[PDB]
DNA sequence: CACTATTTTAAGAAAGTGCTT
DNA sequence: AAGCACTTTCTTAAAATAGTG
């Protein structure tokens, strides 16, 4: 099942500002948008690969 | 909602690649089946490589073709980007 | 489609004609579609029942036969057989 | 030969695999 | 642990088209 418009507004707005998450960065934003700290970690590492055209 | 000009990164490409071939094979084998029609697809890939489908023996087609002299619809990426811009 | 239709000859001679008219524009225009998106040269050849052609190719029709008539290595080919075993492998 | 309700296609999203850093 | 470079499995917007006016 795909993330909520509001957890991908928030995603890429984190993204927009750092491309890379340290685990502190991640474990919190996991919790602000009801995510696992995977789903964040994997969203940010597949959204890179895209990213790259 | 998709540009029609090169896909420039060679993976994306690649993917695409394979996705549209299956997808135009299988839309000319709906083609000759519902139409009872004779059909011969050629694709050389950018590197080259050869990937074929015909609904019937290739030779025939092709035999066909070269001794075919009348006058016919005949199309290519030119006239149908045009055809298609007509539809403004 | 208004309804989905089965992949089998259609018998109306008015209806087979619409369809071909249509469907074969479609598949020119997939074509014209993967030659640009994937820098693809192609060559589609279509004899309908009456014996007519109709012809698709990238830039040059005679320029895909004769790199088609002198390629040597072995190749994807594929028949009607093929595509539909590849449909059915889809459940 | 234009329209549009409906089906079909293919691009894109989250997760899977199996390496490397 | 997490990155990386694909790959798989789907979802769903976008495109095609079957029946229709």
């Amino acid at each position: 099942v795909l993330f909520s418009q509001a957890q991908v507004y928030e995603l890429e707005r984190r993204f927009k500002q750092q491309r890379y998450l340290s685990a502190p960065e991640r474990d919190q934003l996991a919790s602000v948008l009801k995510l696992t700290s995977t789903q964040v970690k994997i969203w940010f590492q597949n959204r890179r690969y895209k990213s790259k055209r | 909602k998709i540009q029609i000009t090169r896909i420039m990164d060679e993976r994306n490409r690649q993917v695409t690649f394979t996705k549209r071939k299956f997808g135009l094979m299988k839309k000319a084998y709906e083609l000759s089946v519902l139409c009872d029609c004779e059909i011969a697809l050629i694709i050389f890939n950018s590197s080259n490589k050869l990937f074929q489908y015909a609904s019937t023996d290739m030779d025939k087609v092709l035999l066909k073709y070269t001794e075919y002299s009348e006058p016919h619809e005949s199309r290519t990426n030119t006239d149908i980007l045009e055809t298609l811009k007509r539809r403004e």
